RNA sequence: AAAUAUGUAAGAAGUCCUUGUUACUUAAUUGAACGUGGACAUUUGAAUGAAGAGCUUUUAGUGGGCCAUUUUUGGUAAGC
RNA sequence: GGAAUACUGCCAGCUGGGACUGAGGACUGCGACGUAAGUCAAGGAUGCUGGCAAUGGUUAUAUGCCGCCCGUCUUGAAACACGGACCAAGGAGUCUAACGUCUAUGCGAGUGUUUGGGUGUAAAACCCAUACGCGUAAUGAAAGUGAACGUAGGUUGGGGCCUCGCAAGAGGUGCACAAUCGACCGAUCCUGAUGUCUUCGGAUGGAUUUGAGUAAGAGCAUAGCUGUUGGGACCCGAAAG
RNA sequence: GAAAUUGUUGAAAGGGAAGGGCAUUUGAUCA
């Protein structure tokens, strides 16, 4: 009457095959990325070849980090940074940028710094600081079993499937991003690169949009 | 009881992301994209250095 | 029990629960129900309407005995029968040979009809009764005689 | 809105399986080449101050 | 710091022990902390939390109302459950064949059952008769008719029984209680 | 009674400790710790003297001696970080190496058994060190430090 | 005739169909209101967020306030 | 024309130097390795060698830096606002009655022995007859009258239980509660049958009118915190009468 | 037979108060 090793040697194969089914989409993702971006650069150089301009497809995803202190904040900017999980300094999260998503970032603009993150930025950001909301319980994401368990409802089971599901703002972006925790970042390593940080970036300050520059900033807040 | 971070402690870089090790064979970060010989048009560059 | 109070927790909190501004002075509002019609008008029109004025005629040297008329409703009425006597009256239910119940003996003066009856014929003498009672007593075969 | 919502669910399985009944907000626009043909860029630069009153 | 979203360090808001130091009931609680936790029977949750309640969230069911809960369409011959005490009622005689568990019974409680062939079971002798609460009807006492609640939140035009000791005429009955004296409530 | 002791109690069971998932190595030693390099003593009684680098004894100590009739240096253990790496080649070998494992220096008036091993090693080397001119005369000259020197600029 | 600020709405308590009830209404079985019985879970009908929401009781202190940016009134002005 | 370099950026590219820390303490985890033994940096430090019978804590002083006297009223006190030279002991939200809420206990449509009797090892305990209080009915100023059309109602939602379905779900039953529409008792305004000491009686059917009502009762007693009022009423304080 | 306060003895400190917080040298003293 053993009954013991019957049910536990099934998970070795279960895991090796779910790892083999993770692998396939991860390699497919590297393929996806380089084909899409090399096609973008090639369309730019093709429109330049035959005399015209290929206009960049305006961005569909942006990363946002809040800065100003807990205190001395008007009621509605306070409300909205409470409304985007941004209740701390150097905390940050992503936004699906529709243009309804968009007009709240332009209400918090002097309290945040945001823009368009590279793949590598997002990957380094969710590897080191990616956390999941589980009965709120702020779990750290040590391996893919947990996004399998929470989001086996979306065909999303790899950490890089999740990366892909936001860097492409996938059809179930929101059910994934809300699951993600806000990102407790530190203060930037090489300072803030600007002496007084509460002026607009355009004004030699540090708040506003910095489109491809938050990369350099957020990689520094590792 | 503790979180170990990838990009260091390379063993846990494979607990997630197995494709990682294929990544190490093919440079993939040093992927030599193969060249194209397209020359920009002229009506574009004329205006690009137009006063 | 003194220790179970909370005024033994206020020790070392100068104003002892009554504050540094408002202090526990002796009679801020006026003693007792003072000023009901002036500065306590809310708390008496609210919580206590109908409080002032006269409402109806008076009666000199009344006695709470002249109007002693406790009401019993058709609900109980069988409690005036011991249980070692009523089931042997529920079975064994008949017009003749019927159980009788003197209301007034139990200390009641009017009998009202609330809660309909088992049909065993009961004939019970009261002094005053509500009309619906007499009818649902006659629907079970019984009637009402009048005592004083 | 719901009357237009009525028919568009018949074609869910009637044509295939594809429904799309929800409303959604504006999006950043997609890539669009735009041409020089008859449209050469008009170089510009600012202007000085003067009264004319 | 953190721009706190909702009140920090707030306690539950729900009882987790009937702090009667009644050693006997303080045992039945430890028994049912077993059940709901290791049965997932939704019946096993309800009564354990409903075990905690104070005396007033625990009104009595009367043998009167239980009789008709099996005059319910499809219950006549099943056992019932209610956490607390149950009272005799000399206003019903068509009492049924039945069996019922409750905390404690009055005198006539065990009477009306025997007179009609019923049984009166303590709930500790119940838990082994229906672990998952098989076929268990639960009825609650009418919390919102205790005498006190009939003046909770009285104001003008809500007409809800002023707090008053001696009652009758001249006692809060003229001004603010008829247009003949100023106005009515 | 005067105190009324408790009832919930611990119990004297030294709990088993759990695996130390640790794997060792010989030093991934510094790049200039090539056997047969003059090196400079920095801590010890002879501290300061110049020596020549030999076997990396498997307890991470580094055998070196002067030779002896050079600078009174017997063959000795050293911790790597208390001797700086000069840049001075020696000969291939001529020296017995295998006798000195890490045991060798286990101590139980003079000693008799390793004094002739040192007199094999020294002449095995001095035949080489004077091959180079004034190097014999250089390690003879125990090292010292002088005023105004900025180590961040000084090579060896 | 703006800016800021502001009222209602973004579904199942709905939407369709059927013809029942009545003392109302209409010339009218007309309409009115309320139901029977009948049909459609992907994408149940925009964005985001939620240590979940609703509901009751009882009572403390308080009812001298002042400052700052922007709006602004009296006064020459004022740390008015 | 053919290149190199700068700038910007990607590497799941390679290696050194420094610093801080080592929580947890059978095993349970997903890994990595291999061909397999067996290994490992993989759910929190090990190993070697060397040193003292030492090093740890407190105190006084010195140094570096920082620190206005408390209590009080106050928008504002270190304040040139008040009290305080110092010390010991005393030194101020109590008891009572009648109460609100909530909680614990007993009994339960009833509850409450202790005015009193019985008794007693004697102010205890113990036991007790009648009454009495409150509740069990309300409503009108009153004379007065006084709660089922029904499975004690429909409707919306409702925990739990039930039936099928593997389940998902589907339906059934639905208490507490919430909302709403009716039904029932008193008030008021109506409608006013048989009967007739011709003015009595008030059937029946009703309404933008009112109650603190019934509608398968919940209370009664005890105690606790808190709150209320009367009291010397938190403690000390007048000019007066 | 306490405190205030006082005397002798002993130890230490002290350029227009004193007292204090932090860390440490130094001395004293408790494994
Ligand atoms: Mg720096
Ligand atoms: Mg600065
Ligand atoms: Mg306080
Ligand atoms: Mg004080
Ligand atoms: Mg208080
Ligand atoms: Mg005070
Ligand atoms: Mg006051
Ligand atoms: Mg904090
Ligand atoms: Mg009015
Ligand atoms: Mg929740
Ligand atoms: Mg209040
Ligand atoms: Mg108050
Ligand atoms: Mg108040
Ligand atoms: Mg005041
Ligand atoms: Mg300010
Ligand atoms: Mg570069
Ligand atoms: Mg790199
Ligand atoms: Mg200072
Ligand atoms: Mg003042
Ligand atoms: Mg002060
Ligand atoms: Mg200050
Ligand atoms: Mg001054
Ligand atoms: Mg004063
Ligand atoms: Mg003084
Ligand atoms: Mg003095
Ligand atoms: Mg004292
Ligand atoms: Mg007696
Ligand atoms: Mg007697
Ligand atoms: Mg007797
Ligand atoms: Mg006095
Ligand atoms: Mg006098
Ligand atoms: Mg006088
Ligand atoms: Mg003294
Ligand atoms: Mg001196
Ligand atoms: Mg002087
Ligand atoms: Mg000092």
């Amino acid at each position: 009457a053993e009954q013991v090793a019957a049910e536990r040697a099934a998970r070795k194969a279960a895991n090796k095959e779910k790892r083999a089914i993770i692998l396939e989409r991860n390699a497919a993702y590297q393929k996806e990325y380089e084909t899409a971006e090399r096609n973008i650069i090639q369309a730019k150089r093709d429109a330049k070849a035959a005399g015209s301009y290929y206009v960049e497809a305006q961005h569909k995803l942006v990363f946002v980090v809040r800065i100003k202190g807990i205190n001395k904040i008007p009621p509605k900017p306070r409300k909205v940074l409470q409304l985007l999980r941004l209740t701390r300094i150097n905390s940050g999260t992503f936004v699906k940028v529709t243009k309804a998503t968009l007009e709240l970032l332009k209400l918090i603009e002097p309290y945040v710094a945001y823009g368009y993150p590279s793949y590598s930025t997002i990957r380094q950001l969710v590897y080191k600081r990616g956390f999941g909301k589980i009965n709120k319980q702020r779990v750290p994401l040590s391996d893919n079993a947990i996004i399998e368990a929470n989001l086996g409802k979306y065909g999303i089971l790899s950490i890089d499937d999740l990366i892909h599901e936001i860097i492409t703002v996938g059809p179930h972006f929101k059910q994934a991003n809300n699951f993600l925790w806000p990102f407790k970042l530190s203060n930037p390593s090489g300072g803030w690169g600007v002496p007084r940080k509460f002026k607009h970036f355009i004004q030699g300050g540090s708040f506003g949009n910095r489109e491809e520059f938050i990369n350099k900033l957020v990689k520094s807040m590792n | 009881v503790l979180k170990k971070n990838p990009l260091k402690n390379k063993q846990v870089l494979l607990r997630l992301n197995p494709y990682a090790k294929v990544f190490a064979a093919e440079k993939l970060g040093s992927k030599k994209a193969e060249k194209t010989g397209t020359k920009p048009a002229a009506v574009f560059t004329e205006t690009l250095k137009h006063d | 029990p003194s220790r179970f109070t909370k005024t033994r927790k206020h020790r070392g909190h100068v104003s002892a629960g009554k504050g540094r501004i408002g202090k526990h002075r002796k009679h801020p509002g006026g003693r007792g129900m003072a000023g009901g019609q002036h500065h306590h008008r809310i708390n008496m029109d609210k919580y206590h309407p109908g409080y002032f004025g006269k409402v109806g005629m008076r009666y000199f040297h009344k006695q709470q005995a002249h109007f002693w008329k406790p009401v019993l409703n058709l609900d109980k009425l069988w409690t005036l029968i011991p249980e070692d006597k009523r089931d042997q009256y529920l079975k064994s239910a008949s017009k003749e040979t019927a159980p009788v119940i003197d209301t007034l003996a139990a200390g009641y003066g009017k009998i009202l009809g609330k809660g309909r009856i088992p049909n065993v014929p009961v004939i019970v003498k009261a002094r005053f009764v509500s009309k619906l009672a007499e009818e649902k007593i006659r629907a079970a075969g019984g009637v009402v005689e009048l005592i004083a | 809105r719901v009357k237009a919502n009525a028919a568009k669910r018949a074609e869910a399985k009637a044509q295939g399986v594809a429904v799309q009944l929800k409303r959604q907000p504006a999006q950043p626009r997609e890539s669009r080449i735009v041409s020089t043909e008859g449209n050469v860029p008009q170089t510009l630069a600012p202007v000085p101050y003067e009264t004319f009153i | 710091g953190i721009d706190h979203t909702s009140k920090q360090h707030k306690r539950s808001g729900h009882r987790t022990a009937p702090k009667s130091d009644n050693v006997y009931l303080k045992l039945l609680v430890k028994l049912y902390t077993f059940l709901a936790r290791r049965t997932d029977a939704p019946f096993n949750k309800v009564v354990l939390k409903a075990l905690f309640l104070s005396k007033i969230n625990r009104p009595p069911v009367s043998v009167s109302r239980i009789a008709r809960a099996l005059k319910q369409e499809g219950a006549a011959n099943k056992t019932v459950v209610v956490v607390g005490t149950v009272t005799d009622d000399a206003r019903i005689f068509e009492f049924p064949k039945t069996t019922v568990a409750a905390l404690r019974f009055t005198a006539g409680a065990r009477a009306k059952i025997v007179k009609a062939g019923g049984e009166c079971i303590t709930l500790d002798q119940l838990a082994v008769r229906a672990p998952k609460g098989q076929n268990t009807l639960i009825l609650r006492g009418p919390r919102n008719s205790r005498e006190a609640v009939r003046h909770f939140g009285m104001g003008p035009h809500k007409g809800k029984a002023p707090r008053i000791l001696s009652t009758g005429r001249k006692f809060e009955r003229a001004r603010g209680r008829r247009r003949s004296k100023g106005f009515k409530v | 009674s005067a105190q009324k002791a408790p009832k919930w109690y611990p119990s004297e069971d030294v709990a088993a400790l759990k695996k130390t998932r640790k794997a060792a190595r010989p030093q991934k030693l510094r790049a200039s710790l090539v056997p047969g390099t003059v090196l400079i003593l920095l801590a010890g009684r002879f501290r300061g003297k110049r020596v020549v680098y030999l076997k990396h004894l498997e307890d991470n100590t580094l055998l070196i001696s002067g030779p002896f009739k050079v600078n009174g240096v017997p063959l000795r253990r050293v911790n790597a970080r208390y001797v700086i790496a000069t840049s001075t080649k020696v000969s291939v070998e001529g020296v017995n190496v295998e006798k000195f494992n890490v045991e060798y220096f286990a101590k139980e008036e003079i000693k008799a058994e390793r004094v002739e091993d040192q007199k094999v090693v020294d002449k095995a080397l001095i035949a080489e060190i004077k091959k180079t001119p004034l190097l014999k005369q250089y390690l003879s000259a125990s090292f010292s430090l002088k005023n105004g020197d900025k180590p961040h600029m000084l090579k060896f």
